[PDB]
Order: C-alpha cells, then sequence, then structure tokens
C-alpha cells in the first residue's frame, strides 16, 4: 500500500531561541521534552528540534562520526517520530524554511549560504516522500537546488565541494523517480571544464574561473582518499586546496556523473546525444593523464549505451472519428 | 557658532561693508573647503547664499559694479568648492540660486530673454570636473553613479526642457574647445546617466516646465537640439568604453539614442560595427547580439541588409546566451525574424536543432522560454511536425511482414547526420535528423515544463498561444508562482 501510494504520488518548546539555548546528551533532553509533551506543543516541539538540528549541523561538525553522528542520527530519528503524526506543521516549517534560503541566496551570492543546507535537503528528502512528484515540499526545493547549481559560479575547492553535494543529493532525491535534469549535466560539464581548465574544444560551456585545475600529481590508486562527507569539514578546510583532495573531489564527481549516467542517463538516447562531448571530456581525461580507470570505464559504458540504443526515431499525434 | 552670528549681523544690515565681510568670508570657508573635505559649512553657504539674494534684491564702479564682482568671486569660490550631501545639494541650491538671479536681475535690458553662458559653462566645467572611486567603472549596473551630478541630473536636468537645449549647447561649445571635450570624453558616465535618465526635450511623452519665468526660445527648432544632441553622442562615443560601458551604449542606442537622432547612418554603422565585434572575452562575446536588435532598428529604418544576417543569427545562438538575463530580448528577435514566409526548411530545421541542444544546456526558465517558439514553428510550419514524427518507420498490426523486415532494415542503418560545428543554417542537416533532444527534456523536475510537453506532443488547437505571458520567467517568477 505504501509502495502504491509512492507511486500515485510520482504518478500525480515554545520559542525555538529558547529552546536552542536550554539545548545549549542534546538528543536525550529532546526525547525526554517530546515525551512529556505527548503524555500545537508536538508541532512547536519538532519545530524547534529542527532549527536546533540545523543550527548544530551548519555550526560545527567538529566532533567525529560516533560523537556526532551518532547524536545527528538521533535527532532525525526525534524529529521522524513526530513527522508522521504532524505533516501539515512539518510542510508549513519545510515551505518557510526554503523561502528563509532563497531569501538568503537573493541577498548575497555565497556569503548567505551555510553547510547546513545540504543537511536540511537530505532531512527533507529522507523525512518527506521523495517518490512524490508534485509535492508542497519536494518540488520548491528541487527547483532552488536547480537554481542554485544553473546560478552559482566555481571559483574554489568550496564550491566544487558543494556542487558534488547538491549533485548527490539530487541524484538521491531522484534515486526513486530517475528524472532527467539539464542543470546537472550543465554542472557536471562545468566541473569537468573547471578541473581541466590549467579547454579549445569546449567554449559555450563559459566556465568560470580558469585559476581552478587538476594536474596529473595523484595516482589516484586504490589507497586514494574516499569522498567523506562531511561539508562543514569539507568547506571550512578547501581553502587550502590540496592535489589529494582535489583528485578526490575529481573521482566522486565522476563517480556521480557515471551513476547518473548508468541509473537515471541509461533511459534516454538523447541523452547518449547529450553524452557525446562529455564522454568526450571522459576522452579528454583519457588524453589529460592516460592513467585513470574511471575514466576508461565510464567510456566502456558510454560506448555500451550508444550500442544498445537504436538513435531511431519516436512521434504520435492520431485521430479517429466518433460515436 | 561665529557663522550664524555673521549671518545675523548680515541680514540686519553701512550694509555694503557688512556684504563684503560676508563675501570674504565665505570665501575663507571656501578655501578652507578643502581643509573640509579632508554643519558650520552647510551654515556658511546658506549665509552665503541669503548674501548673494540680498544683493541681488538690493544692488543692481563700487555700488553696482563691486557687489556683481563680490557675486562672481563668491560664485566662482562655490564652483571651486564643489569641484574639488549636505555640502553638494547646499552648493546645488546656491548654484540654482545664482542661475535665477543671473536670469532675473543680470540682465541689462528687461523683457528681452537672456540667460547666461559663462556662468553656465563654469557650472558644468565644476560639475564635470568632480570624479569619484564609486562613481566611475561600475561593476554591478549603470555607468556613473554620482551624489551631486546624479542628483542636478535627476532633479533640475529633468524638471527644464530649456536647461537640456542649454547643456547641450553648453557641451557642443565646448567640445570646440580641446581641453573641455577631453574632460567631457574622460567623464563619459555622466553623459550615459544623462541619456538614461531619458527626459531629453526631444521626448513628446513627457512635458517639462520652463525654469527661467522667460524662455530664451526653447522650442525655436528641435532640429538644432537634435543635431547637438547627435554631435554629443558622435563625439562621446569615439572611444575611452569599458565593456560594460560598451553594453550599456549599445542598449541605449538600440533603445533612447535611435529615437532622439536626426542623422541615423552614423548609428546604423556603429550598430553594424558593434554587432561583427567578437573577441576572446567571455562577456563580450554577447555584447554584439544586442547591438544586432539595434541593427534591426535600421532594418526598420533603412533598406539595408546585413551581410549574411540569417548565418549570424544561427552563429550568435549560445548557451551562453541562454544563460544571460538579456535572453528574453534574443529570444523575441530570433521569433520576429523567424516571422518572414521566405525561411526555408533547412534553415527552420538547423534552427530548430539549435533550440533543443539550447534546451539541453539551460535552466528550466530559458527551456520554458523557447518551448513557446517551438510550438509556434510548428504551427506555423507543417513540414517541422516530419521532424516530430517519422511514419516510414511506423509499424501496422494490419501489414505485410516485408514492409516490417525493410522498416527494420531501414531503422537498424539510422544514424544522425546533423552537423553542430556547421555555421550555414541551410547546410546542417537537421531536416533529416530526427529532434530526439525534445524526449530528453520532455522528463523534467518543474511541472510547467512538462505540461508545455504535453501540450506539444498533442494535437494543435489554436495557432496562437500567446506568448507574451511566458516570455518573463525566471527561478524567482518559478517559485513565486509555484509558492503563490
Amino acid at each position: 500500500e505504501l509502495e502504491q501510494q509512492r507511486l500515485d504520488r510520482m504518478n500525480g518548546r515554545t520559542h525555538d531561541a529558547l529552546l536552542d539555548q536550554v539545548k545549549k546528551h542534546p538528543k536525550i533532553v529532546k526525547n525526554i521534552i517530546k515525551a512529556y509533551q505527548p503524555k500545537e506543543k508536538l508541532g512547536k516541539f519538532t519545530a524547534v528540534l529542527l532549527r536546533h538540528i540545523i543550527f548544530l549541523s551548519n555550526q560545527n561538525y567538529l566532533k567525529n562520526v560516533q560523537s556526532f553522528k551518532r547524536t545527528q542520527n538521533a535527532l532525525i530519528s526525534i524529529l521522524k517520530s513526530l513527522s508522521e503524526k504532524y505533516n501539515r506543521e512539518l510542510s508549513e516549517e519545510c515551505r518557510d524554511y526554503i523561502n528563509e534560503m532563497q531569501a538568503r541566496y537573493k541577498k548575497n551570492h555565497f556569503d548567505a549560504l551555510s553547510n547546513g543546507d545540504l543537511v536540511f535537503f537530505s532531512i527533507i528528502g529522507i523525512l518527506f516522500s521523495t517518490s512524490d512528484q508534485y509535492h508542497l515540499v519536494i518540488t520548491p526545493a528541487l527547483i532552488l537546488m536547480s537554481q542554485f547549481l544553473e546560478q552559482i559560479k566555481f571559483n574554489s575547492l568550496k564550491r566544487i565541494a558543494f556542487g558534488a553535494v547538491l549533485v548527490r543529493i539530487v541524484s538521491q532525491y531522484q534515486r526513486i523517480s530517475k528524472r532527467y535534469i539539464p542543470e546537472v549535466v550543465y554542472f557536471f560539464q562545468k566541473i569537468l571544464l573547471t578541473f581541466i581548465v590549467e579547454p579549445l574544444d569546449f567554449e559555450n560551456i563559459r566556465l568560470d574561473s580558469y585559476e581552478l585545475g587538476l594536474p596529473l600529481d595523484v595516482d589516484f590508486t586504490k589507497k586514494r582518499s574516499t569522498i567523506i562527507p562531511l561539508h562543514t569539514l569539507s568547506t571550512m578546510d578547501t581553502e587550502a586546496h590540496p592535489v589529494d583532495q582535489c583528485v578526490s573531489v575529481l573521482l566522486n564527481v565522476m563517480e556521480s556523473l557515471d551513476a547518473t549516467i548508468s541509473t537515471v542517463w541509461k533511459s534516454l538516447p538523447a541523452f547518449n546525444e547529450i553524452i557525446l562531448p562529455i564522454q568526450q571530456l571522459l576522452s579528454a581525461y583519457t588524453s589529460k593523464y592516460s592513467d585513470f580507470e574511471k575514466p576508461r570505464n565510464i567510456l566502456n559504458k558510454v560506448e555500451k549505451l550508444t550500442k544498445f540504443t537504436e538513435h531511431i526515431p519516436l512521434a504520435l499525434q492520431n485521430h479517429k472519428p466518433v460515436s | 557658532m561665529v557663522l550664524l552670528i555673521s549671518e545675523i549681523k548680515d541680514i540686519a544690515k553701512k550694509q555694503y561693508n557688512s556684504i563684503i565681510k560676508l563675501i570674504n568670508e565665505l570665501v575663507i570657508p571656501e578655501n578652507v573647503t578643502q581643509l573640509e573635505e579632508d554643519f558650520l559649512v552647510m551654515s556658511l553657504f546658506q549665509i552665503f547664499r541669503k548674501l548673494f539674494s540680498r544683493g541681488d534684491l538690493t544692488l543692481p564702479k563700487e555700488q553696482f559694479v563691486n557687489w556683481c564682482r563680490k557675486v562672481y568671486e563668491a560664485f566662482k569660490t562655490k564652483l571651486l568648492a564643489i569641484i574639488s550631501t549636505s555640502l553638494g545639494l547646499d552648493s546645488l541650491d546656491v548654484y540654482l540660486q545664482l542661475a535665477e538671479l543671473e536670469s532675473t536681475h543680470f540682465a541689462s535690458e528687461k523683457g528681452a530673454p537672456f540667460f547666461p553662458n559663462k556662468t553656465f559653462r563654469k557650472l558644468i566645467i565644476a560639475l564635470w570636473s568632480s570624479n569619484m572611486g564609486e562613481i566611475e567603472d561600475v561593476k554591478s549596473s549603470g555607468a556613473s553613479e554620482n551624489l551631486i551630478i546624479v542628483e542636478f541630473t535627476e532633479k533640475y536636468y529633468t524638471k527644464f526642457a530649456d536647461i537640456q537645449y542649454y547643456f547641450q549647447s553648453e557641451f557642443n561649445q565646448l567640445l570646440e574647445d580641446p581641453a573641455y571635450q577631453d574632460l567631457l570624453l574622460k567623464n563619459v558616465g555622466k553623459w550615459l546617466a544623462l541619456v538614461n535618465h531619458d527626459k531629453h526635450c526631444s521626448s513628446v511623452d513627457a512635458d517639462l516646465e520652463i525654469f527661467v519665468p522667460n524662455p530664451p526660445q526653447a522650442i525655436e527648432n528641435e532640429s538644432k537640439f537634435k543635431s547637438n544632441f547627435e554631435k554629443n553622442w558622435l563625439s562621446l562615443l569615439n572611444g575611452q568604453l569599458s565593456l560594460q560601458q560598451y553594453k550599456s551604449i549599445l542598449l541605449i542606442l538600440h533603445k533612447r539614442i535611435i529615437p532622439h537622432f536626426h542623422t541615423p547612418t552614423k548609428l546604423m554603422d556603429f550598430l553594424t560595427d558593434s554587432y561583427n565585434l567578437q573577441s576572446s572575452n567571455k562577456n563580450a562575446g554577447v555584447v554584439p547580439i544586442l547591438a544586432l536588435n539595434g541593427l534591426f532598428e535600421l532594418m526598420k529604418r533603412f533598406n539595408l541588409e546585413y551581410p549574411n544576417f540569417y548565418m549570424k543569427l544561427y552563429q550568435i545562438i549560445n548557451p551562453d546566451l541562454m544563460h544571460v538575463k538579456y535572453r528574453a530580448r534574443f529570444f523575441r528577435l530570433m521569433d520576429v525574424f523567424l516571422s518572414s514566409t521566405h525561411l526555408s526548411a533547412h534553415l527552420v530545421a538547423s534552427f530548430i536543432k539549435k533550440l533543443a541542444r539550447l534546451t539541453l544546456e539551460s535552466p528550466p526558465s530559458a527551456i520554458v522560454t523557447v518551448i513557446p517558439f517551438i510550438y509556434n514553428l510548428i504551427r506555423k510550419h507543417p513540414n517541422c511536425m516530419i521532424m516530430l514524427h517519422n511514419p516510414a518507420f511506423i509499424s501496422n498490426p494490419f501489414q505485410t511482414p516485408d514492409q516490417v523486415a525493410n522498416l527494420k532494415t531501414l531503422k537498424e542503418n539510422y544514424v544522425d547526420p546533423f552537423d553542430v560545428h556547421e555555421s550555414d543554417p541551410e547546410l546542417t542537416h537537421a531536416l533529416d535528423s530526427s529532434l530526439w533532444e525534445l524526449a530528453s527534456l520532455m522528463e523534467h523536475y518543474h511541472p510547467n515544463v512538462a505540461t508545455l510537453a504535453k501540450i506539444f506532443a498533442q494535437p494543435f488547437k489554436k495557432l496562437s498561444y500567446n506568448m507574451e505571458d511566458f516570455l518573463d520567467w525566471n527561478y524567482d517568477s518559478l517559485l513565486n508562482a509555484e509558492s503563490s
């Protein structure tokens, strides 16, 4: 029944500041407060807990996985416990947060952007039905993410990491939807051209800065660094853009592009036409260092997708008589 | 403190000696204005203005020439202080009062409408000599964000029609002098802001009152004012312009300079030179296309066609145009230029393929803006539906196996013959290549694009799609439409 509902959606305590001050073992206290409340107040407590979780996510991530990720998971579970019983208040809070994020993006380009926006988007995707096509919270969040991906520029490793995190969040939100996104392909092309700017083949891509690059100095072996998702830690340490860090970011971007190609763009033959230059850019990667393994696999997958597709035609527009 | 006491003593007043002392105090204030720039100054300026008004109301070689000399010295001091918020407004008010006194009292014979030319030229030279770091080289928008010049242009130049003609005559007379012409060419943002204020005397939709009580033939000849404006525009567009300044000048030429120009041959030549301008800078590459819209104004003015206008329009469409805020004007120009009945099917197919690629690499707003153009092209051109549907690859249940085998053999050797690198729209084989990229944009996150694709996939009911309502669309507009 839940799967059918998802498919159908696809086809069609008081103050927050006072609660944050009281919290500043916060998860246990929040759970105790929620239990005492459940023994409008529940919705206010849920909104205060969401605000405290957003403040903890966008403030610092200095604690380790077992010290910060466990508390974040406990807070997410406490928020999701009251999310099934309260959905209109949660939708109103999500709409207010989206409006605040839009106002911050309109006021400042990158100064008003925080690291808790990705965590808030992930929490909104996990809590609300991500399979829903027309939703009061999911659709506006996806539109805001597409606007941020198509409007912001890349000039440092922080912008590249934020774009990679946004692309991963869009792929996770469209993991069940499997919708084609030209903004995601444009962001992937811009990330490929920015890391290969160090050029003449792609001149209409309109790269933001040519200072970013990726020299052939990283081995990119099996001992290389993983994705290691920590938005605050990666954004606060992106001023010193290392060769290992940039190589890990490029490998994560290539893996995300391959996952989107084999999971979302594999169902469109015209996307193979949209994969005409980008795989060529991957071929440029094959002409860049000639030692990476992800680019050869991406080229092989693109060749297999082109060979499997017939690239014929598809039309309709028919009619007949009547009763 | 002492300034207020001096003002009171001058107002209470042996009054000639007091007036001379007040003038000397004003001169001392204007001399110390440098150190001031490094509440008393405004009071001193007000006192000087009051003294000048009293001298104009009273006096008219030591009784008439002395007062005039003192007034001239005070005016020169004020001009030097203005050249080298409250102080600027006080200086502007004092200059307006001095101009009124010169037009009302300095005339030799009463009855003849005469306006001063030396004082106006001195005021224009003092205003043009002032240059600020934040005024020139505007990066966000505009050309010159001044504090005294913009206020004077919006409060005095935008309220009188004879003042605009007098300023044009003063600029034309100053264009003969080399130093004044060099000063006017160095400060080109002030002239650009005056042109973008859109308060000229040639505009018939707006009327300006007479500043002086007697107009000195302000509407004698609008052709002379138009010729002076054209000469000023030709002299101010010779050089020393940035890329953003060039874009603003092209926008002004296509918006509110062609209507105020007497001879459009020079404007058309400048628009044709700017439309062919291309460099390695990514910002200037879209600077010419909007100027080509000004060439369209030439297409609405003279019977002169540009060389390879269709090829230039085909090569001017790129992903940088769709990512720019001036994409609506370019899309409107492309829709208007494609309304001719002499367009061929190969060029139309190449334009459709270029628009499909542009929608494949853009945000949702550009795709929503370009969907109506594709719908209008499909409604106007019935052969474009051949690019939408292929009857040779269709299969029927009441058919022979030989036809199905022939269709399968034809589809097994199916290739894409369109060339994206081909600049000629006629040479591009986008007619033989299907418009597959339209199917890739059908599955979109936005619901408006999905609704537009569903409407385009079905049969066309009405020919008028009303593309004007869906023309201005952005991310903020879509978010406001979805949230409200």
